[PDB]
């Protein structure tokens, strides 16, 4: 997971989190010359 | 000659490699489910039984039922 | 390394439901002694019997006794596998192994006891397990051990006499097939100063990079000097220094 | 085997510091051969004061 | 078996006393040459369910040139050492403000404990040895030459005489059996005095990294 | 008092917004209005394009997409996608990133599209002649994606239930050699769905495996033999 997705990094004038997007990462696999992404 | 198949085309929705086999060696039963249309079939297996045998039992039940 | 297989002559699995009238006539005379004073709950003895008879040649050749083998069997398995044995002075060296049952298996009056295997097939498994995996004597990974009175002086002990003469001493040295340098080195009566593996990877794991440099230079000198030819010590020392410069065994690959 | 050896030691040499370093200038030996002498000039001898 | 277990406990203690003496802790000749009979007489003879319980063997010893620098040797009774055990030793150390400890584990110790040992590393330096490794003092072996940890004042000199960046010396890894025996940590330098069949003697150095 | 062990453990353990979203939307409106003023002055409209990175980096936060949509992000995006006073299109980067974001912002309800006018703002770019072909494809697919729900259609094939397919399949039903010959798979159209056709040893083996492990001549620190996986 791209941690820290729960927080707005820029305060827009209003210890530090990772500031990620919160998205679950794919596991990438190779098939000869083609790359495939797989989400569990 | 070559390596045995482990993913199959759903005999109903024909979506390729959409069906996978779960083998419950404990209850002696194999379960196949289409990850697309969710169709399922279950058949009694033995220790010799491989995924290709389950898929075949599914095909034999379909071929017998579609008459 | 001496496994139960190494000393075993024959094994047999019998349906012997009552040891007090055992199907094996040779054993009735001595089996009574263990049931006359049972060290185990006789209600738990399985009717299937695994009788193992040991080869006296292979037993005395390595100073083994029935009591030691029974100790090893009881330790490796436990309360669940009772072992009975003949006296070492009898004509035939025999062990009588039986599976001990369990009260937890009695409590399931109607549940499907699928986790329990048939005793006769279980004994055949325990035999195939115990024969090749039951270490009775020795160290694993050591296939065989030769005994030798060194001839090369570098294998003989050399110790200075009070008057200064070097006076090599010939001492029994064991030359193994397979290695386990740390265990062999810690055995009592094994000289820990000189015992060596002739296997540089072992040297790195057991004695470290500098020890590796020394051991590698000696083994390389050994192969290069086998046919009697000579190479100046500079070339060996340089090769071993580069292979150990970075603190690890840098392969020439 | 000979290729492997040369490719592994081709850069090791004696520097003017009389230390033996390599391409990375890592000191391998503080003196060549632990004594700093060339292989052509040394000879076999017997140590009388030994033994 | 009590006779074999007493032999092993005596042999590890003998190796630990030699390790402490070589690391420069203060150990008396009587502790250093103690025989097995004299061990049985002091710590007892029945370790299975009896007198030399491993908590009874702990050594506390003081650096020969600074009596405030002290090292515990702990012999856990637990076959496999866990975080909770290390916590006990860390507390007993903090109470005594002893910064060094050596854990002679019987089986291995848990990856979590192996971590906590390095996690405490800046304030409390505690390190581990399998008892299987202490049955032999590896420095006694004929292959192993004499390692000497160099003090920093003299490594400055070493690097200045040879006009040599510390990165250029031969290396030794801290996990090395003798980097472990002498207890050295990276960036520290080991001097090495080796016999030589062409020079008679050869001194070399190894940076711990 | 705390032990140094607990201080260390606690220290390491210590390692493990709607207002700021609203303020972001406010800043997006301020940026688009300032770009309108700058465009009237015939100056380069840099404010939107200067804020774009900060905005895109936040609209991607999965945990906030609901907050973003419900806070009026669609209205602000409509303002940024809308042409300027001289009826020029926004910076290429703005169209590229906002169209891509909209594809990644699927929770948008019909009332949200109708009220914000984002649909009009994308159909505009889809028709517009100065729009690049890739942006026209993105706008085209967006328009299809957003209009399908209006007509109840859907494009997720994994979204149709099992019974729906079984029923549809019934709705669509009609009225020598010297060597072994490889047979070929059945082409038959399967309509009907078939009824289903429906330890004491491992404890001692684990004990022996443990005895084997216990016998090993292990070391406390795994020495790297050839320099592989060297630490630090
Ligand atoms: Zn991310």
């Amino acid at each position: 997971i791209c941690e820290g997705g729960e927080e707005m990094d820029n305060k827009f004038g209003v210890e530090k989190g990772h500031g990620g997007c919160g998205r679950y990462q794919p596991r990438i696999r190779r098939s000869g010359l083609e790359l495939y992404a797989e989400w569990k | 000659t070559g390596t045995l198949e482990t993913q199959f085309t759903c005999p109903f929705c024909n979506h390729e490699k959409s069906c996978d086999v779960k083998m419950d060696r404990a209850r002696n039963t194999g379960v196949i489910s289409c990850t697309v249309c969710l169709e399922e079939f279950q058949t009694p297996i033995t220790y010799l039984s491989e995924p290709v045998d389950v898929y075949s039992d599914w095909i034999d039940a379909c071929e017998a039922a579609n008459q | 390394h001496t496994t139960l297989r190494k000393v075993t002559a024959n094994t047999a699995i019998y349906y012997d439901p009552n040891p007090q009238s055992t199907v094996v006539a040779e054993d009735q005379e001595w089996v009574n002694v263990y049931y006359e004073m049972p060290d185990f709950d006789v209600a738990r003895i399985s009717p299937w019997l695994l009788r193992v008879e040991l080869d006296r040649k292979h037993m005395t050749d390595r100073k083994l006794t029935m009591e030691q083998i029974a100790e090893k069997i009881n330790a490796g398995f436990g309360d669940d596998l009772n072992c009975i044995f003949n006296d070492d002075n009898a004509e035939k060296l025999v062990l009588r192994i039986r599976i001990m049952n369990s009260d937890e298996n009695k409590m399931q009056e109607e549940e499907e006891v699928v986790d329990k295997m048939d005793d006769d097939v279980f004994l055949r498994c325990i035999e195939s397990n115990m024969l090749t995996d039951m270490t009775l004597q020795g160290i694993e990974q050591i296939s065989k051990v030769y005994m030798h009175l060194p001839q090369t002086d570098n294998k003989k002990k050399i110790i200075i006499t009070e008057d200064g003469e070097f006076k090599a001493l010939q001492e029994w040295i064991l030359e193994t097939d397979g290695v386990s340098l740390m265990r062999v080195l810690s055995e009592k009566d094994v000289d820990p100063v000189r015992t060596t593996s002739n296997d540089i990877v072992e040297i790195f794991t057991v004695l470290g990079i500098e020890a590796v440099r020394k051991a590698l230079e000696r083994e390389l000198y050994h192969v290069i000097s086998f046919d009697g030819s000579y190479v100046n010590y500079r070339h060996l020392a340089l090769l071993c220094d580069t292979m150990t410069c970075r603190g690890h065994l840098m392969a020439i690959t | 085997i000979q290729r492997r050896l040369i490719k592994s030691m081709e850069s090791v040499m004696v520097k003017y510091d009389a230390t033996v370093r390599n391409s990375i200038n890592q000191v391998v030996q503080l003196r060549y051969g632990e004594d700093g002498l060339a292989g052509e000039s040394v000879e076999f001898q017997n140590l009388a004061t030994l033994k | 078996d009590d006779e074999e277990e007493t032999y092993r406990l005596w042999k590890i203690r003998k190796t630990i006393m030699q390790l402490c003496h070589d690391r420069g802790y203060l150990v008396t000749q009587d502790e250093l040459d103690q025989t097995l009979e004299e061990f049985k007489a002091q710590f007892g003879d029945k370790p299975s369910e009896g007198r030399p319980r491993r908590t009874d063997l702990t050594v506390l010893v003081a650096h020969n040139d600074d009596p405030t620098d002290q090292m515990f040797v702990f012999f856990p009774e637990e076959p496999k050492v866990g975080i909770k055990t290390i916590k006990v030793y860390c507390q007993r150390m903090q109470e005594e403000n002893i910064t060094r400890a050596l854990i002679v584990v019987q089986q291995g110790m848990t990856p979590s404990a192996k971590q906590s040992l390095v996690d405490m590393a800046p304030k409390y330096i505690l390190e581990q040895f399998l008892q299987q490794e202490l049955l032999i003092n590896i420095t006694e072996h004929e292959l192993v030459p004499e390692h000497v940890v160099m003090t920093k004042e003299e490594v400055t000199e070493l690097l200045a005489r040879y006009k040599l960046r510390e990165n250029q010396l031969p290396r030794i890894q801290a996990g090395d059996p003798v980097a472990r025996y002498f207890g050295i940590k990276r960036g520290q330098v080991v001097k090495i005095i080796r016999p030589s069949e062409t020079a008679g003697r050869y001194i070399t150095y190894r940076l711990v990294q | 008092f705390l032990s140094d062990f607990e201080m260390m453990l606690q220290r390491k353990k210590s390692m493990s917004a709607d207002d700021v979203v609203s303020a972001m939307i406010v800043k997006m409106n301020e940026a688009a209005e300032e770009d309108r003023q700058l465009n009237n002055q015939k100056k380069p409209a840099l404010k939107k394009l200067t804020l774009l990175p900060a905005v895109v980096m936040h609209l991607k936060k999965q945990d906030l997409k609901e907050t973003f949509i419900d806070s009026g992000v669609m209205s602000a995006i409509k303002e940024w996608l809308s042409p300027l006073p001289d009826r020029s299109l926004p910076a290429l980067k703005i169209r590229e990133e906002l169209l891509k974001i909209l594809q990644e912002l699927p929770s948008v309800s019909q009332e949200t599209l109708k009220h914000s006018g984002i649909g009009r703002a994308v159909m505009y770019l889809y028709k517009h002649p100065k729009e690049s072909r890739s942006n026209k494809d993105m706008a085209g697919k967006l328009i299809n994606e957003w209009s399908r729900p209006i007509f109840g259609l859907t494009s997720n094939y994994k979204g149709m239930t099992r019974e729906e397919r079984e029923q549809r399949d019934l709705e669509q039903m009609p009225q020598f050699c010297a060597r072994a010959r490889v047979p070929m798979p059945s082409n038959k159209d399967y309509v009907v769905r078939p009824k289903w056709n429906v330890s004491r040893l491992d404890k001692q083996m684990r004990k022996f495996t443990d005895i084997r492990k216990k016998s090993r001549s292990a070391h406390a620190v795994k020495i790297s033999i050839e320099g592989n996986k060297m630490p630090l």
